[PDB]
């Protein structure tokens, strides 16, 4: 059902702008993404991170429940 | 008369200025010393595998470990040490180290797990 | 493995020096401390950065390569 | 893990303030001031300015713990003299110093 | 089996057969490699005379 | 004659002087009829048993006979009226002070004493370091209670 | 305000174990009686062997403001600022402390113990009149 | 490398990180030079490190003059040569430094003994050591909390804490 | 012995301890992690209703 | 968990790391150091239990051990040092730093006191601020040897309305002693108040050292030229003692001491002057050392080492022996192959000449390698019968109780104490008192 | 006699090396050991083998044994002692456990 | 059997005593129970346990057992708080 | 010569190291310039790194560690935002500056990897920052990793803004000197000794500078420290000049924040 | 084991280690089966054919 799952995520704004992950589990509206470089997972809101491609592309916001799908 | 120690014994420099149970002590902890064991790793697969990014050789070498190969493969690092007792936060066994020191890549290691 | 960038202590970059050290150490024949000087090492904590640093890269690329 | 963020020890979170003062009822005309996310650097500079001062009867400093990157600061003045006035007279004055210290090793380093 | 369990024998009569003549290899350090290659035991089976240091 | 005993009558005593401000000059309000009773009511007024009947009457009495000894040797009248000087206040605060110290000093029903003394006697045996046997090994053959022990001793005075 | 004074020539200063403190000893170059031990910081009051230094022992520091009239206990004390003028400007030293033994040596000798912090002293009278206003905490101040 | 870490020198003196302070936080000497690690003084007089301090000495003086020193033993080498030695250098007979406070600025009234050591990191980390277990998997045959901490287990009560706890009263 | 004398239980943790002169004698620094995995249970009634739904 | 002290509650306090942070006074009844050690922790889950222990097993409430009727807290490691030098006489303080050290305190008033010097410059005592940390109603009084009310040595303690008058605090003071100030400060106030007063000396004695400083180094062991000359001197001679005797020994004019043979007395005589030379030369050695030695003021605050520790690192090491006998004849007659057979010399023997600074030679090393075994030896027997004595001690008393009728019975009900102790007092509300009657003479007592 | 000498001995051993042990423990202990006519020895053959209740004794040592002899014989457990309370799960009768709390009516009609 | 009123133990309440009382009264006002006295602005149900107690307010009785099996009832309020 | 008080007096200038005399100024002071400058000045510094390619023998945190120590030119760094305070998505122009680094192996002999290597691919919008800093006289730079033939390394940096508080890769100055009263005539020490004192401890440089003790003198207790010699190594990344007066500049900025705070909330509460 | 006469690595040399993806600084003296490297501990026992007399309790 929910979009945010097992997708690679940006994090935007906040402490760790810029920084690289994949949510693993979300609930609510707080969504818990792992972190790359660092071994530590945060809850952030959804809508704030940005969604990316698993193999690369350009970046979007939370607009993809409207699409219903990826990239 | 250097040669009646043995592999462990002959890292400890100035053995002879030391307590007995202090020179047992240190041989039996230099086996968890951690070092670049090989130079054949990043091709063998192991369960366990320590590698320091920086290993140092020591500066108070001795002419036993020469030919163990120690000043090739070391396990361990030269870094500054002031005895001193600041803040009270390194008491009886305890020690400071230095934040920046850290960040700029002292001790820091990898570790492999093969499953 | 290879030169640290830094020293730990202070924070002088030393990273750039490994390979003016060894030609100085090759054929300008002088010792060790002379040579460290030479570079622009004062403090101790600088020359124990490339005076007991050992370069284990060579026997890791002397393997064959992918 | 248990690692605090770098930056929680110079960055304002959310819900505290830099300044935080609170009323002493153990002296008369005392009050303590609590700094967020500053530690010994300022601190020792407004205590060191405030001994300087001649209406100023108490001023200490000192940080609970070096976790959190936070000092408590207790200024005790003279009757009619409110420790805010002192406080704002010792950064004025740490003020002009620092702008006649700089503008002197400009002019030093000029020539 | 005698090589990998360590117990000098066949797999009958294991529990009366020496445990722990092979082990497995050290490797987290070349020093300690190089210990663990060159170790003696002494298979006593509560006495101090034995663990004495001899002249 | 250094023992340990319930109650330090000295720091007491001292805490007295020193919170009535004795002026050790100005003569003392106290008389020797005064000190006696009160004396000998802080004497009666220790109880450790709490009995009606003759038998535990008796062993009360006969319980406290070290601490009665120690009273009387700390608040002799020669001692009042010489060293220790206080008032009629001072005196019945300092008798009132010993009699709730030995009251509150006294033993709680249901600790474990015997597990208490276990752990305070395996302690130093833990703690013991390295020709008479003594140390862990006479310990041990104490404890088993050996027929034949090592080194055995005789003393003939 | 003034309970004590007197010459107190002194002789044979002890360096003793420390490096700041010095135990002195005095006589009174009046009474035949008066005998003064006492511990100084010789780092800002250096003394030497067969020197005169007026002692004076004060109730309070206070000048005629007020007539020693008590008081001026657990006060906070404060840093001195301009004028506030007190006993302390005719002397050089001046040191407050706590009495703590009252000590009789004879029939007419009394002892009175001092502990200013750190450093006791150690004063000897007569006839139990010359030191007979001594009660409490009292400021001890020396003129060279 | 973290608080909690364990780090052992080449002389049997084992330790863990207990705080861990910046570079402006700690004390300096007139160089500008700050320690890597700060070890307290009351470890040395109960063990007797004689050698921990004579090799620090010697790795200053090698740091200082660029030549490897010799701790071989048997030998030659006294304390008074190194000494010497340093003093040539210009630092100090006995290795002292005169440091400075990293929080106010002041000069420290005691000289801190100062120069590299050698120390290994040994392969107990806290990471690794760390439980907590609250109503975890459940045992078949006695319906007990299971073993071991990759098992998520749970600590076990012994005898001698069940005794305690019968000396301290604590019945309920 | 094994299992009636002594045996195994929950709410318990375990990890390297350390110094800390600015901690009190009834103290213990408790890491954040080992105080999340643990929890207490607290009986839903009056003076604490607030913070226990603001807890949940 | 050997006694009741090494398990007890706490208060959480929640940090931001990943280590378990206890007070540095704690680690003593629980005998653990920083060096790896790992403690478990237990939470109650119900309101009763969480109850019991506030009220029976907190740590203000275990301060007074009743094993050996002495407290089983006080103040360790650089605090003791800090202490011992903050309370020197010669220390002095000044407003900046005094002020600072004031506001350390938790529950401080708010009352600056007044300074000890005041006309040249404004200088505040450390016994000053020491009392002010000292809550007030507390008075204790101790005399030392040479102690008067004028004492020059500033040996013993007198501490009036909880201000220090004289003496330096050191271990006698504020460690586990009988009449120390923790446990007369416990006796009179409540264990909270040992609690908050253990917090502020703590807290102001680090403070102190860290703005202060103290350090350690190779130099704190080395002594002059004419102290190592007489030590060298004094091995010499006891050396000719030790020739002496066996030279009168190998003629057969020793004489054996009454139920020991020819060799034993001769062992025991050697063994015993080889001691007393030791002994000796590490006086020599401690008496040379100087007031600002670093060594000399730990050994002195009572914080770490010890004599023994500054003579076998300065003047000689002891002589190696073996379950009290020394080095025997491994060989055929002989300790080593580098010696010669039917060789008594002490040094052949096991005797150790040089010190650590010194150096040791390959056979004092050799022996000295034998001591250690044996030790370590010691140790790991001693460490398993000592449990098992412990765990049948343990398992023989567990049903030992005192009855609401001040009897000590069992579970079967068998009475084996009519009463705790033989006169039912708690072990922790004892102190060690002198009795006057019994001492003195007949006309003194008269008197 | 022998509980002096006994105590004795163990004084000499505890304060051979310099610690300092009250007397009331060593005093307890001496008298447990020579509550009978004899010495009773800290071991197997000892304290376990009294009257004590069978739980308790198997506890220690010879589990099966004691369990045994308990049923082939006719032992009750009257089940008191600690052990038993701890096998059982039950709060042991020791140190709170020593007494019962009961709520009194009149008590509520008076402070209410 | 209950010894009336010639009973022979201590007047005062014993450290296990008081924790007992302190933890079931804590148990109790933590549970929804009625407190006989004025909290005051506490929240905490030991600490409400602990003012209770303050001046004698806690209607429980404690029957202290004798070894051969008698019991006698000691009443909160009569039973001296020293400790 | 500007106002009454601090008052400096340069010994020695030069481009990495710089030499001067404060006077007139307490020790307060002094020691919060000399934090300031050790961990307060905001630096750029490679933050995040991509790798694309890695087929060397070091490990990826390895050389991204290596990367990031590398210092970078931070002369227009009062130009670029920071990156929390940018409202783009992860990084841009205006906040941030990103660098490609591109490498195969060709000749059999191995093949160094240098940080003159570098290339920016951002625009700089004429600011000058993401220069790497070459010092050496070969002009090669930090050598970040060799590779022998048939490997390659590919991968990206985008630099940031930050200060050596939060990480020790974003500091500006190397060592910085601090010393004053080089006798011991504030009597702020007590040196150790075993026969003499004098003989056993070193003079220091800086006793030319002041008058030696006279003998047989009174201790000044009214004297205090005001002199003090200080002496500020740079890395590279930013003149040691420029190096003082941000240092100067940041401890006025921390204190008028302080002021600025402390004036608002005084009109909030009243 | 390792570096035996009927190893491939007793012959081989420096370039023939490094081809052979085998460190040079080993040492061998061990086994290899089923992947885990074994090592025989040296095993003390009184040795024989030694006429050896002692004293009973
Ligand atoms: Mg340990
Ligand atoms: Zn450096
Ligand atoms: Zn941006």
């Amino acid at each position: 059902r929910e979009v945010a799952l097992g997708k690679t995520v940006r994090i935007r704004s906040a402490g760790y702008k810029g920084q690289l992950g994949i949510v693993k589990d979300v609930n609510g509206d707080k969504a818990t993404v792992e972190l790359h470089s660092k071994n530590k997972h945060i809850t952030i809101d959804k809508h704030k991170l940005t969604y990316y491609n698993r193999e690369g592309g350009e970046g979007i916001t939370y607009d993809e429940l409207v699409n219903r799908r990826g990239r | 008369p250097s040669m009646i120690l043995g592999v462990a014994a002959s890292i400890i420099p100035f053995p002879d200025h030391n307590q007995s149970p202090r020179n047992t002590y240190q041989s039996a902890m230099g086996k968890q010393a951690m070092g670049v064991f090989l130079t054949n790793y990043n091709v063998r697969m192991d369960t366990m595998a320590n590698i320091l990014y920086y290993p140092q050789k020591p500066l108070g070498t001795t002419r036993a470990m020469e030919y163990l190969k120690f000043r090739e493969l070391p396990a361990g690092q030269n870094a500054i040490v002031a005895i001193a007792c600041y803040s009270g936060y390194n008491q009886e066994d305890s020690m400071i180290m230095n934040q920046s020191s850290i960040d700029r890549g002292l001790f820091r290691s990898l570790f492999f797990r093969s499953y | 493995m290879i030169v640290p960038v830094r020293c730990f202590s202070c924070g002088k970059v030393v990273g750039d020096k490994w390979e003016s050290y060894l030609n100085l150490l090759q054929e300008d024949e002088l010792d060790e401390g002379t040579a460290l000087s030479r570079l622009g090492l004062k403090r101790y904590c600088c020359r124990r950065m490339i005076l007991t640093h050992v370069d284990l890269i060579e026997k890791f690329l002397r393997y064959n390569p992918l | 893990m248990n690692a605090p963020d770098r930056f929680e020890l110079f960055l304002l979170g959310e819900g505290e303030s830099k300044l935080k003062i609170d009323p002493d009822t153990k002296a008369p005309n005392a009050v303590v001031i609590t700094f967020e996310k500053e530690d010994h650097t300022l601190g020792n500079l407004i205590r060191a300015e405030l001994l300087n001062d001649r209406k100023v009867l108490f001023a200490a400093y000192k940080v609970e713990h070096p976790f959190f990157a936070r000092f408590k600061l207790r200024i005790q003045t003279t009757e009619g003299y409110d420790p805010k006035d002192a406080l704002k007279n010792a950064c004025n004055s740490i003020i002009n110093k620092l702008g006649a210290l700089k503008t002197n090793f400009e002019t030093e380093w000029n020539l | 089996y005698a090589l990998a369990t360590g117990n000098w024998g066949e797999q009958k009569k294991a529990m009366s057969s020496r445990a722990g003549v092979s082990q497995v290899l050290n490797r987290y350090t070349y020093s300690s490699t190089l210990s663990h290659l060159r170790r003696t035991n002494t298979p006593i089976g509560k006495l101090a005379k034995p663990r004495q240091l001899h002249n | 004659a250094n023992w340990p005993l319930p109650v330090n009558i000295r720091r007491i005593i001292q805490n007295a002087q020193q919170t009535f401000h004795i002026d050790h000059t100005k003569p003392s309000d106290l008389t020797i009829k005064d000190i006696v009773l009160g004396v000998k009511d802080l004497q009666e007024n220790l109880l450790v048993l709490r009995g009606k009947n003759e038998i535990i009457q008796n062993a009360q009495r006969d319980a406290v006979t070290l601490f009665c000894c120690l009273l009387r040797s700390r608040l002799a009248t020669r001692r009042v009226l010489q060293e220790y000087r206080l008032t009629k206040q001072a005196f019945d605060w300092v008798l009132s002070n010993i009699e709730a110290q030995f009251l509150r000093s006294v033993v709680h029903p249901g600790e474990m004493v015997g597990v208490l003394a276990a752990q305070s006697i395996g302690e130093p045996a833990t703690q013991m370091t390295l020709k008479v046997t003594s140390g862990v090994p006479r310990l041990k053959e104490i404890l088993n209670v050996a027929k034949n022990m090592k080194t055995p001793s005789l003393t003939v005075y | 305000n003034t309970l004590f004074d007197d010459i107190f020539q002194v002789s044979e200063v002890d360096p003793g174990r420390y490096n700041k403190v010095c135990r002195i000893e005095a006589a009174s170059t009046t009474q035949d009686q008066c005998k003064l031990t006492l511990d100084i910081n010789v780092e800002l009051f250096p003394v030497a062997a067969q020197d005169s230094l007026t002692v004076t022992i004060a109730s309070s520091l206070n000048l005629e403001d007020t007539p020693a009239n008590d008081s001026s206990a657990t006060r906070s004390w404060r840093p001195p600022q301009a004028g506030d003028r007190s006993l302390a400007d005719d002397y050089d030293y001046v040191m407050y402390g706590t009495a703590y033994k009252f000590e009789e040596v004879s029939k007419d000798l009394i002892a009175v113990y001092y502990s200013f912090g750190g450093l006791l002293m150690r004063l000897e009278g007569n006839y139990r009149n010359l030191n007979n206003l001594k009660q409490e905490n009292a400021y001890l101040l020396i003129r060279r | 490398p973290q608080i909690g870490d364990k780090f052992a020198s080449r002389h049997g003196q084992k330790g863990t990180i207990g705080i861990t302070y910046r570079r402006e936080d700690m004390p300096f000497t007139a160089e500008g030079i700050v320690p890597d690690l700060i070890i307290n003084p009351h470890a040395i007089p109960s063990r007797m490190t004689v050698a921990h301090l004579i090799e620090c000495l010697l790795s200053k003086v090698a740091a200082l003059s660029g030549n490897e020193g010799d701790a071989s033993p048997f030998t030659d080498i006294t304390v008074e040569g190194i000494s010497k030695l340093l003093r040539e250098h210009g630092y100090q007979s006995r290795g002292f430094e005169v440091m400075y406070n990293g929080h106010t600025g002041k000069k420290l009234m005691a000289q801190i003994f100062f120069g590299p050591t050698y120390y290994q990191r040994l392969r107990h980390m806290v990471d690794d050591k760390i439980h907590a277990r609250a109503r975890g998997p459940m045992q078949v045959l006695t319906r007990q909390p299971v073993e071991g901490r990759s098992r998520d287990g749970g600590l076990r009560f012994g005898e001698m804490e069940r005794d305690c706890m019968i000396a301290h009263g604590a019945a309920s | 012995r094994g299992n009636l004398m002594g045996k195994r239980v929950d709410f318990s943790a375990r990890t390297v301890i350390s110094g800390d002169p600015n901690l009190e004698l009834d103290q213990v620094g408790v890491p954040k992690s080992i105080a999340k995995t643990l929890t207490y249970p607290e009986v839903v009634t009056p003076y604490n209703i607030d913070r226990l739904t603001q807890l949940v | 968990s050997l006694h009741k002290m090494s398990m007890m509650a706490h208060r959480v306090k929640v940090i931001p790391y990943s280590t378990f942070r206890l007070n540095l006074s704690v680690t003593s009844p629980y005998n653990a150091d920083f060096d790896g050690d790992e403690m478990n922790l237990h939470v109650p889950q119900s309101e009763e239990t969480r109850a019991e222990l506030s009220q029976l097993c907190a740590v203000p409430l275990q301060i007074v051990s009743p094993q050996s009727n002495k407290p089983c807290m006080g103040i360790v490691q650089d605090t003791l040092c800090g202490i011992r030098k903050l309370t020197l006489r010669d220390t002095f303080i000044e407003l900046d730093q005094v002020l600072n050290m004031l506001y350390w305190v938790p529950d401080w008033d708010g009352v600056i006191p007044t300074p000890a010097i005041i006309k040249p410059k404004p200088l505040w005592s450390g016994k000053q601020i020491l009392s002010v940390a000292i809550p007030n109603g507390i008075h204790l009084q101790r005399f030392d040897e040479g102690t008067t009310l004028l004492s020059p040595k500033d040996n013993g303690m007198l501490i009036i309305d909880g201000q220090i008058i004289f003496g330096v605090v050191e271990k006698k003071t504020v460690g586990s002693s009988n009449g120390g100030l923790i446990h007369v400060v416990t006796r009179e106030k409540g264990p909270q108040v040992c609690a908050k007063l253990f917090g502020n000396i703590q807290k102001v004695v680090n403070f102190w050292l860290l703005h202060n400083g103290f350090s350690t180094g190779i130099g704190d062991t080395i002594a002059d030229g004419p102290t190592m000359r007489e030590i060298t001197e004094t091995i010499a001679e006891a050396k000719k003692k030790v020739l002496d005797v066996t030279k009168e020994a190998q003629a057969n004019l020793l004489t054996a001491k009454h139920g020991m043979t020819l060799r034993e007395s001769f062992e025991d005589n050697v063994v015993r002057f080889l001691n007393e030379a030791r002994d000796k030369a590490g006086r020599l050695a401690e008496v040379n050392l100087k007031d600002l030695n670093n060594v000399k003021q730990m050994v002195m605050a009572g914080s770490k080492g010890s004599f023994i520790n500054i003579a076998q690192m300065s003047a000689c090491v002891g002589q190696q022996s073996v379950e009290g006998k020394r080095i025997a004849f491994g060989f055929v007659d002989r300790t080593l192959p580098h010696f010669s057979k039917d060789d008594y010399s002490p040094e052949s023997k096991g005797f150790v000449e040089n010190s650590y600074l010194r150096g040791l030679t390959p056979q004092e090393f050799f022996f000295h390698a034998m001591g250690g075994r044996e030790g370590l030896i010691d140790t790991a027997v001693k460490t398993a019968e000592t449990g098992y004595i412990q765990r049948r001690l343990v398992k023989a008393l567990e049903d030992i109780m005192v009855h609401y009728d001040n009897t000590t019975r069992n579970s079967l009900g068998n009475v084996i104490q009519f009463i705790y102790g033989e006169d039912g007092m708690d072990a922790a509300h004892i102190e060690k008192q002198s009795l006057d009657t019994i001492g003195g003479s007949d006309a003194a007592f008269e008197k | 006699a022998g509980r002096a000498a006994l105590y004795k001995e163990v004084y000499n051993v505890i304060a051979s090396d310099g610690s300092y042990v009250n007397y009331r423990h060593m005093a307890l202990l001496v008298d447990v050991m020579t509550t009978q006519g004899g010495l009773t020895s800290v071991t197997r053959h000892g304290f376990n083998r009294s009257n004590t209740g069978a739980l308790m004794r198997c506890s220690f040592e010879e589990t099966v044994e004691i369990l045994f002899e308990a049923g082939a014989s006719a032992e009750l457990d009257d089940c008191r002692g600690v052990s038993e309370n701890v096998i059982l799960g039950q709060m042991a009768p020791i140190g709170t456990g020593a007494f019962d709390v009961m709520i009194d009516e009149e008590s509520l009609v008076k402070y209410m | 059997a209950i010894p009336k009123d010639q009973r022979a133990t201590t007047p005062y309440m014993t450290k296990y005593e008081r924790a007992r009382i302190l933890g079931t009264r804590a148990l109790q006002i933590s549970m929804n129970a009625p407190v006989f006295v004025d909290l005051e602005g506490e929240t905490d149900p030991l600490r409400i346990a602990m003012k209770e107690l303050a001046e004698k307010k806690i209607p429980l009785v404690i029957r202290r057992y004798l070894p051969d099996g008698s019991f006698e009832d000691w009443s909160v309020e009569e039973l001296i708080v020293d400790l | 010569m500007s106002e009454e008080g601090p008052q400096v007096k340069i010994r020695e200038a030069s481009k990495d190291n710089v030499d001067f005399i404060l006077s007139n100024v307490d020790l307060a002071m002094a020691n919060s310039l000399r934090r300031v400058m050790i961990a307060e000045i905001p630096t750029l510094a490679i933050d995040s790194v991509e790798v694309e390619t890695n087929t060397t023998v070091l490990a990826d945190e390895f050389i991204a560690h290596r990367l990031g120590l590398i210092p970078l030119q931070s002369m227009d760094i009062e130009q670029l935002e920071y990156s929390r305070d940018c409202f783009c998505e992860d990084h841009c122009d205006k906040c941030s500056v990103v660098l490609t680094l591109q490498a195969f192996g060709e000749s059999e002999s191995t093949t160094n990897v240098y940080s003159k290597d570098l290339v920016i691919v951002s625009n700089l919008m004429g600011r000058n920052i993401g220069h790497p800093i070459i010092q050496d006289k070969e002009g090669n730079g930090v050598l970040i990793c060799k590779l022998r033939k048939g490997q390659e390394l590919k991968l990206t940096c985008v630099a940031k803004k930050g200060i050596a508080k939060e990480h020790a890769k974003w500091g500006p100055a190397a060592a910085i000197e601090f010393e004053y009263d080089p006798w011991n005539k504030l009597k702020h020490t007590d040196y150790w000794y075993e026969q003499d004192s004098a003989k056993e401890w070193p003079q220091s440089k800086n006793c030319e500078y002041e008058d030696p003790p006279n003998e047989g003198d009174p201790f000044d207790y009214k004297a205090q420290a005001d002199t003090f010699y200080m002496n500020v190594e740079s890395v590279g990344s930013i003149p040691v000049d420029q190096v003082v007066v941000r240092g100067i500049d940041t401890l006025q900025k921390k204190v008028a924040s302080i002021l600025l705070a402390l004036t608002q909330m005084d009109q909030d509460k009243v | 084991m390792l570096r035996s006469k009927n190893c491939y690595l007793s012959e081989a040399t420096e370039s023939d280690l490094y081809k052979l993806k085998e460190c040079p600084f080993d040492m061998g003296g061990y086994f290899i089966i089923n992947g885990s490297e074994k090592v025989l501990i040296a095993q003390e026992r009184s040795a024989g054919n030694i006429v050896q007399v002692f004293k009973k309790a």
